[PDB]
């Protein structure tokens, strides 16, 4: 799957 | 009800120690307990909530889809099934709880434009993942939930927030991965990453050097994205 | 009692799930089921016990330690002691719970060397686990408990198993880093390493390949303790 | 601290 924001 | 009785500042401080500690269940415990003080949360906390919550939801996920492709390669007795559900169960509570707490009462008492698409990406990623487990109906209201919150953080910070703000990107990526992975939209996805990436572009010159590091950082994961979807 | 309903088998196949997915806690829990069971178990169902729980202690140990490294440093208020002490806590209580699975009634029907052996290592460990965190006199009694839990394993594996034997290899492994963390004993830490590795090195001749692998594995892991000892 | 065994 597409990655999404990581975190900060 | 179970930190009722602890110091919202403690809790705050027990959360930050929970994150160095790697315990991640016990940060989103904190930082629901903090939440059920009723004030509003600052800037730093509402990125201690998003951490907390992340990580958990996080794991719950890798493992569904672990669980979710042995299922479907089965496709013995009912196992696989029976602990797939009990993950994806668990994992629905996470998120139900986290959408409780935008709704009791993060988003309504979020009057600035930073706060309040804040909680809204983050009502539209709880969707988004109940929408990767959904079948069926529920599956269309679920993401026309995801949908409907993320536009209205895009329409705030669109006419609210510079076009290189770290929170209007992130969200940006989030809702262009919505619509690659959710919504069966891969050209919006596309479209969306791309306006996004080149307005930002060409806002850089106006960032000091601090602010340009973390707009880069994102804009770099919007091209990542474009580079795998084309 | 949560798993009383449900088959042995069952509990077993979950398990494995449970690992795929990287979700240990639930793994322990089936495992415990299964123990409660009341039968013995196979090689393969022990080497699922005894991966369970030390990635749960293992994550618990980890966090007590940035806790403990915090709260040395302090010498603010209470918040970092207390959170300390609840994952102090939480450890005792895995650990109390894997000693308990061991006394009722795994050791006590374990006839075969192997299987004996392989329970004892692991109460030598869970008492190291309690005494790592244990302060003053109750320390005493732990780590006492921690060497004749070893002491007993050693024994048996001396006289009933080839100095090859993973299981012998580990638990010398184990034993001699309890001297050397634990006890106050490096000098008997680095003769209990560096024996079991000439011992082991005399007797690869007799080994197959996938044998040779496994006991070389380990002594490599001997060697590197011993490099960081002297 | 020093390396105990770790899972196989
Ligand atoms: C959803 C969201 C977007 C942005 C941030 N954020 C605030 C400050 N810095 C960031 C940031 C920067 C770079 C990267 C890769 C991620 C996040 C937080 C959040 Br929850
Ligand atoms: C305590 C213990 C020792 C050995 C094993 N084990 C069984 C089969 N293979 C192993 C092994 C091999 C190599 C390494 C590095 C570890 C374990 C299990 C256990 Br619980």
């Amino acid at each position: 799957r597409t990655p999404s924001l990581p975190t900060p | 009800g179970a930190m009722g009785s602890m110091e919202r500042a403690s809790l705050i401080q027990k959360a930050k120690l929970a994150e160095q500690a790697e315990r991640y269940e016990d940060m989103a415990a904190f930082m629901k307990g903090a939440v059920e003080k009723g004030e509003e949360l600052s800037c730093e906390e509402r990125n201690l909530l998003s951490v907390a919550y992340k990580n958990v939801v996080g794991g719950q996920r890798a493992a569904w889809r672990v669980l979710s492709s042995i299922e479907q390669k089965s496709n013995k007795g009912p196992e696989v099934r029976e602990y797939r559900k009990k993950v994806e169960t668990e994992l629905q509570g996470v998120c139900d709880t986290v959408l409780g707490l935008l709704d009791s009462h993060l988003i309504k008492e979020a009057g600035d434009a930073e706060s309040r698409v804040f909680y809204l990406k983050m009502k539209g990623d709880y969707y988004r993942y109940l929408a990767e487990v959904a079948t069926g109906d529920d599956k269309k209201r679920i993401i026309d939930s995801a949908r409907s919150a993320y536009q209205e953080a895009m329409d705030i910070s669109k006419k609210e927030m510079p076009p290189t703000n770290p929170i209007r990107l992130g969200l940006a990526l989030n809702f262009s991965v919505f619509h690659y992975e959710i919504a069966n939209s891969p050209e919006e996805a596309i479209s969306l990453a791309k306006t996004t990436f080149d307005e930002a572009m060409a806002d850089l010159h106006t960032l000091s050097e601090d602010s340009y590091k973390d707009s880069t950082l994102i804009m770099q994961l919007l091209r990542d994205n474009l580079t795998l979807w084309t």
